[PDB]
C-alpha cells in the first residue's frame, strides 16, 4: 500500500489477407527500442545536390506470451503481415480516473527470432519475442495510433 | 585447501600446518643435484607428472618467482571452424574407450543428436568393462548436457518454429522423443554425484564442480568483482607494468578457455560462455584503452612506461565469431572508444574465413538442409560477417563473402537493406577492387532476373534496395556505365510495366542508347517520381505543373487532416514528406508564397518555415540527427535566434551523455 | 609465453625517528590513488586577493599481501606518523633490461582502513590495508621521487 | 556524472537519523570509554554521511548539530580537518551559513586558536588545510568579526609562544581592535609561510619591495635545490610548493620585477604562464584548469598565447573523457 505501483499492457497481433486472431494476454517487458543515427551516404558531386533526407528510422517490439492459438496452432501442427495492434491506456495525474485508451498499430511486421535460448535450467517458460518493423516501397505504414480521451 | 594456487601459476600456502611438500618439490625442480638422487622408482611417476604438469604451466611459489609467462595455444579443431576435417574424422572406425569420447565430442559438434546419443549409451553400456573411473561420469555429464540442449532446442521449435520457418520442421521422429522421455522422467543432477560408488569421490573431489548449475557461479564471482576493481582503479594509481589489472585475468581466461575446449566437454555453447568471454573481451580493452587515454601529470606515465595495448589474438577473433552479440563495439562504440593498436601476425585466419565461406556455400547450395546446424551457425556466422569489416589482409578473404553473403545468406533473416549496410560497412577500412565489383554486378543481374514476380514488393526494414548497390559502385567509380542492363531495358516493351521502378531507380547505371530508350519510356504523374527524379540529381529546376502537383497534394493533405482533427486521430506519416517540403522552402530551392496558409500542420514545419511565430517549448532534439548534410550546419548558422539554440545546446550537454551532440561541432567550425 | 603482462613491486615502510622495521613486503596490491577536487569555497571575497593555491588533495594508498613481521610485532606487544619508502623498476621498451629504478617515499602516512571484513567462506588470511598520505604545516610533504639509471 | 539536488529533501527522517549519527560521538574516549569495537565500527558509514551534505537539503538545527559537536568528544588517530572542512564548505549549498551556525563557528575558531602552545608537536594539518583558512572562510559568505575570546587571549599573551602567537595570528580579522593592535606588535615580521599567511588573511593589502626580495630569496632557494636535486637525480612535489603562485602573480601584473625571468625552465606551470611566448603548449598538464578561479580562467581566455592550443586540448579532453567541469568551462568561459 506504498509504492509498489505498476500498469498493465494488451498486445494484439494479426496476419493479413483474412481474419486471422492472434493476441498476447499481457506484455511485462515490453522493451519498445527507437534508433535514429546516420554514419555517411552522401558522395557530394553535382554541384547543387539540392536535397537531402536520409533518416535510419527503425522500429523495435518485444512482447512474451503463452498464449498462442490452437485454433489454428493444432491445424497447422497437424507466412502473413503478422501485423501488430498494441493496446494500453492513460491516467490523468488531476483525476487518476479510466478515461483514456491509447492504441498503437504496425501494419507491416516481420518476426525476426533468434534461435538461441541455450540456457542450462528449466524457466518459468517466459518465451521472448522479438520483433523488427518492416516497411513496403509505397508509403504510410510504420506506426498509427487512435485517441479515445474524448470529453 | 592445504594450499591457495594463485592462478598466476604460483602457489601459497592455505591450510598446510605440516612439512613444506610443495616447497621440498619446488626446490627438487631447480636442483640437477638432487634429481639426480632418485631410483627409476620415482622416475615412473616423474615421467608421468611431467605431462600434464608442464602442460599447464606451474612454476614455483609466489615468494622467488621473478618474471612469469603463459603459454596460450588451441588444439580444439572445433574452435578452429574446419568442419570437413572433423567429418573425415567420423567416418573412421572405432579404436578405444577415449577415441569414442572424442568422436562422441566431434559428433555433437556437428549439431545433430541422435547417434551421438546412441553412442554415449553404448559407452556407458562398456565402460565398466575398462573399469575407467572419471570418463564414465563425464559420460554422465555428457548424456545430461546433450538431452538438455535436445530439449531447450524442442522448446524453442516447440511453437517460434512455426511463425519463424512457415513449416513444423520435425527433425527427430517422435520414437526417439518417447524413449527419451520415458528413460528420463525423473532424473534431476543433484544425485549424480550421490550415487556413484564411494570409490570415485576419493579420487574425484575436484570434477564434481560440473555436475550441477555451479558451472559459472565460482567463474563469473571474480570476474565480476574485478570488473568494478580496475574500473575504480581508474586513471589515478594502483600502478605496476604488470602487476596492474587483467595480470591474472589472462591467466585464468586461458586457464579455463579450454578446459572444457580441450578435454573435450560438450556446451560450449551456452550463454555462460557467451558471458564469460563477452566479459572477459571488454575488461581487456577497457584496461587497454584506459592507458591509452589517461592523463599523466609526472607520475602517472613513470609507471608502466610501456602498455600491453590488448593486441587481440585469433583465439579472441573466434571467440568474438562464436559467443558475441554486442561483438564488443557494437554498443562499446557509442560507449567505449578506439584508437589504434596492431590487429597483427595472420598464419591461417585467411583460412579460417575460408573455412567459414566455403562450408557456407556448399550448405546453403546443397537443397539437404539441417534446421539445427542452420540455428547453430548463423548467429556466429553474422557476428564474424559483421566484424570482418575491421579487418584488412590479401583479398583472399574479401571475395568469398562478398559472393556468400550476395548469394547464399537467407533472405527471411535479412532483407535488401541490412544486406547493403553490410556491403557497405565492409568498404569502411577496405577499398574496392575489381573482383568485388564484378560480383556485385553479377549479383545486380541475378536481382534482374528475378524482377518478373507480379507481387513480389521487396520488402525492408532499412528503405535501400539494389540501386544503391549502382550507387556505392559509382561512389567509388563513376566511369561504371553497365552492359547488361541496357539489354534488358532494351529488351522490355510497353505492355509490361512491372520493371519500371527497378529501371528509374537503376537508371545511372546505363548505356546512352538505355539513357534514350527510358527517357522515351519516361512517366510522371504522382509524387514518388518526383522524388526518385530529385533523389539520382537529373532534375535541377522546377517547372509550374510541379509546384500545381505539390500545392494539390498539400491540400490534400490539408483537407484529410482536418478530418483527422475533427474525430481526434492524431497523425504520423512516417515518410514524413511535409519536413522535406519544409526543407525546399527553407533553401530558397521553391521561393513561392502559397504554402504560408498550412503552417501548423507538424512542429517541424513550423520551425522550419516560421521562425517568427514558433514557440521553442516543442523542440525535439532529434531534430539534429536526422543527417550529417552540410544542410545542418547551414541551418545552425543562425544569429538571430541562436540564443535558444545554445540554451538548448547547454541544456543538452549538462548531461554530456550523448557523444553525437557533441562532436557534431567537435572541430566542424575548425 | 604468449600474452601476459609481468613485473614486481615491493612493499617497504619504517618508522619516524625509529630503528623499527615491521610491515607487510611485497604486496602484489600496493595500490595508490591521487585526486585534486575542487568546490565552492572562494565564492567572495575582499575583491583584493592575490592568490592560495587552494587545491584540495586526495592520495590514498593500499597493500595487501600480509606477512607483516614478528621481532618489532613482539617488542611492540609488551604517534610518529611512520616513514614510508617504495621502489619500482622502468624497463626500456627498446632494450628491455634492469637499467632504471623509481624511488618514491612519503614522510607522513595514516593507515585508516575499515576493521570489520567477516568473510563467511575463510580467505587465505588476506588482511587488506590502505593509507593516507599527511602532509605537516612546515614545508615538502607529499613525494620525494629520485630517478636512477645514471648511465 | 552527478547532478547535486534531485528531488531532495524529506526533513523528517533524515534530520532525525543526521542528529542520530551525530549522538554518538558525545559518548567518546575525550569523554569516557575508548573500546576498539565501537572504532571498527567507528566509520563506516558516517564520514560521507558527513558528505551527505550535497545530497538532501536539512534544517537550521541540523547545521547547528552539524556543527559545535565534533569540535571535542572524538579521538585522535586524525581522520582530519580537510574533510571537516570540506564538509563545512559542501554544506553551503545547502543552506545559509550565518546566524545558524557562524554565531558557532566563530567560536569554534577562537577555541582553535585557544590550542596552540609554545613547542609541542608543531602542526600538522593532515592533508595540507592550514587552520588559518578561517580568515577566508569567513569572508567566502560574510566579512570580517569582531571575535572577543581569542582577542582577550591574545591581549593577555605577550612572548616565548612563538606557535600561539603565529598560528592565532591567521584569526587576525576576527579579533578585536585592541587584539589586532596588541597583535601587531612581537609578531613574525617577514618570514615566507607567515607573509602568505597575513597575506591571505587580508592584513596586507600591497607587494613592498621588501616582499620582492623575498621572493627572489625564496626563487634562488628553489632553484639550488632544483640544482642539487639534478645533481642527485632527485625530483620533489609539495604542498607548500608556491611556484605557480609566483609565476601567475607575474602574469597578471602582481610583480613587476624583470629579474624573476631567469628561473623559467625549472616547473612547467613557471614556462606556461611566465613566459607564453616561448612556454612549450605539450608540458601544460590540462589538469591544472581545475585549480583556477573563474577571472584567472576568464582573463586567460582574453590573451592570444594561450588560446591556439588550450582549445584544442580542451576539445580533445572533452572528447576523450566524460567529465562535466571542463566542458561546463569551455562553453561558460572559453566560448
Amino acid at each position: 500500500m506504498k509504492t509498489v505501483i505498476q500498469d498493465t499492457a494488451d498486445v494484439y497481433f494479426k496476419r493479413k489477407s483474412d481474419g486471422k486472431l492472434v493476441f498476447t494476454a499481457e506484455a511485462q517487458t515490453a522493451s519498445f527500442s527507437q534508433a535514429i543515427s546516420e554514419e555517411k551516404l552522401r558522395g557530394g558531386i553535382g554541384n547543387k545536390p539540392l536535397y537531402i533526407l536520409k533518416s535510419e528510422k527503425e522500429i523495435n517490439l518485444t512482447v512474451k506470451n503463452a498464449f498462442f492459438d490452437l485454433e489454428w496452432l493444432a491445424m497447422t501442427q497437424g507466412s502473413e503481415r503478422y501485423e501488430v495492434e498494441y493496446r494500453t491506456i492513460a491516467y490523468n495525474p488531476d483525476t487518476e480516473e479510466v478515461y483514456s485508451d491509447i492504441y498503437i498499430q504496425f501494419p507491416n511486421v516481420s518476426p525476426s527470432g533468434e534461435f538461441e535460448m541455450s540456457l542450462e535450467n528449466g524457466n518459468a517458460l517466459a518465451p521472448e519475442i522479438k520483433f523488427e518493423a518492416l516497411a513496403d516501397t509505397d508509403t504510410d505504414e510504420m506506426a498509427v495510433v487512435i485517441e479515445a480521451s474524448r470529453d | 585447501y592445504d594450499y591457495h594456487f594463485e592462478v598466476n601459476g604460483t602457489v601459497v600456502r592455505h591450510k598446510n600446518k605440516g612439512f613444506g611438500y610443495m616447497e621440498r618439490f619446488f626446490e627438487l625442480k631447480e636442483s640437477c643435484d638432487e634429481r639426480s638422487k632418485l631410483s627409476k622408482k620415482q622416475y615412473e611417476r616423474f615421467n608421468a607428472l611431467f605431462n600434464f604438469f608442464e602442460k599447464n604451466g606451474v612454476i614455483c611459489m609466489a615468494k622467488d618467482a621473478g618474471t612469469l609467462n603463459t603459454s596460450i595455444e588451441i588444439n580444439s579443431l572445433a574452435y578452429h571452424g574446419k568442419y570437413d576435417v572433423m567429418k573425415k574424422f567420423i567416418e573412421e572406425q572405432s579404436v578405444s574407450i577415449e577415441d569414442d569420447y572424442k568422436k562422441a565430442f566431434f559428433l555433437a559438434c556437428l549439431g545433430r543428436w541422435e547417434e551421438s546419443y546412441d553412442l554415449y549409451s553404448n559407452i556407458i553400456l562398456n565402460s565398466i568393462d575398462e573399469s575407467n573411473g572419471c570418463v564414465y561420469y563425464l559420460s554422465q555429464i555428457n548424456r545430461y548436457r546433450i538431452y538438455q540442449s535436445i530439449t531447450q532446442a524442442v522448446t524453442q521449435f516447440n511453437g517460434l518454429g512455426l511463425l519463424t520457418f512457415g513449416r513444423h520442421y520435425k527433425p527427430f521422429t517422435d520414437e526417439f522423443l518417447a524413449r527419451i522421455e520415458r528413460e528420463m522422467t525423473n532424473f534431476n543432477i543433484d544425485d549424480l554425484f550421490n550415487g556413484m560408488p564411494f570409490e570415485f569421490q576419493k579420487k574425484y573431489k575436484i570434477l564434481e564442480f560440473l555436475s550441477d548449475n555451479q558451472f559459472l557461479y565460482d567463474d563469473t564471482v571474480k570476474l565480476f568483482e574485478l570488473t568494478n576493481k580496475v574500473r575504480s582503479e581508474m586513471s589515478e594509481g594502483s600502478y605496476s607494468f604488470g602487476m596492474s589489472s587483467d595480470i591474472v585475468v589472462l591467466l585464468r581466461l586461458y586457464d579455463n578457455l579450454r578446459f572444457l575446449y580441450e578435454n573435450c566437454l560438450w556446451s560450449v555453447s551456452f550463454h555462460e560462455f557467451h558471458q564469460y568471454i563477452r566479459n572477459s573481451m571488454s575488461l581487456l580493452i577497457e584496461k587497454a584503452e584506459y592507458e591509452r587515454t589517461r592523463d599523466i601529470d609526472e607520475l602517472g606515465f613513470s609507471f608502466f612506461g610501456k602498455k600491453s595495448g590488448f593486441f587481440m589474438e585469433y583465439y579472441d577473433f573466434v571467440n568474438i565469431s562464436r559467443h558475441f552479440k554486442i561483438d564488443d563495439i557494437k554498443n562499446l562504440e557509442r560507449s567505449c572508444s578506439i584508437d589504434k593498436i596492431r590487429f597483427g601476425e595472420q598464419e591461417k585466419i585467411e583460412e579460417y574465413l575460408v573455412g567459414i565461406a566455403e562450408e557456407i556455400t556448399k550448405q546453403f547450395s546443397a537443397n539437404g538442409m539441417n534446421v539445427v546446424f542452420y540455428t547453430q551457425f548463423i548467429s556466429e556466422a553474422k557476428a564474424a560477417l559483421y566484424f570482418a569489416k575491421y579487418v584488412k589482409l590479401s583479398e583472399e578473404g574479401l571475395g568469398k563473402i562478398v559472393k556468400a553473403l550476395l548469394f547464399y545468406f537467407p533472405e527471411r533473416d535479412l532483407d535488401i537493406g541490412k544486406r547493403y549496410v553490410w556491403l557497405e560497412r565492409l568498404t569502411k577500412c577496405n577499398e574496392l577492387p575489381k573482383s568485388i565489383i564484378s560480383i556485385i554486378d553479377d549479383f545486380l543481374v541475378l536481382q534482374a532476373e528475378k524482377h518478373i514476380d507480379q507481387n513480389y514488393s521487396e520488402v525492408s526494414s532499412n528503405g535501400l534496395y539494389s540501386r544503391d548497390y549502382g550507387a556505392l559502385i559509382k561512389h567509388f567509380e563513376k566511369n561504371f556505365i553497365s552492359k547488361r542492363l541496357s539489354e534488358i531495358t532494351l529488351c522490355l516493351t510497353q505492355d509490361k510495366q512491372k520493371q519500371i521502378d527497378f529501371l528509374f531507380k537503376l537508371l545511372p547505371l546505363l548505356s546512352t542508347n538505355a539513357k534514350s530508350h527510358l527517357l522515351s519510356f519516361k512517366s510522371v504523374e504522382n509524387i514518388n517520381d518526383l522524388m526518385n527524379g530529385i533523389r539520382i540529381g537529373l532534375i535541377d529546376e522546377f517547372t509550374p505543373e510541379h509546384e500545381e502537383l505539390i500545392i494539390e497534394y498539400l491540400e490534400t493533405r490539408k483537407v484529410n487532416y482536418i478530418v483527422e482533427k475533427e474525430k481526434g486521430i492524431q497523425t504520423f506519416s512516417s515518410n514524413d514528406y511535409m519536413s522535406t517540403f519544409g526543407i525546399w522552402y527553407f533553401l530558397e530551392e521553391i521561393n513561392n508564397s502559397k504554402m504560408e496558409e498550412f503552417i501548423g500542420m507538424d512542429d517541424q514545419y513550423d520551425f522550419f518555415v516560421d521562425p517568427e511565430n514558433f514557440d521553442y517549448k516543442k523542440f525535439i532534439p532529434s531534430w539534429l540527427k536526422n543527417y550529417n548534410d552540410k544542410l545542418l550546419g547551414k541551418i545552425a548558422g543562425n544569429k538571430h535566434m541562436k540564443h535558444h539554440v545554445i540554451e538548448v545546446l547547454k541544456e543538452r550537454v549538462k548531461n554530456s551523455n550523448d557523444k553525437r551532440y557533441l562532436e557534431i561541432l567537435m572541430n566542424y567550425f575548425i
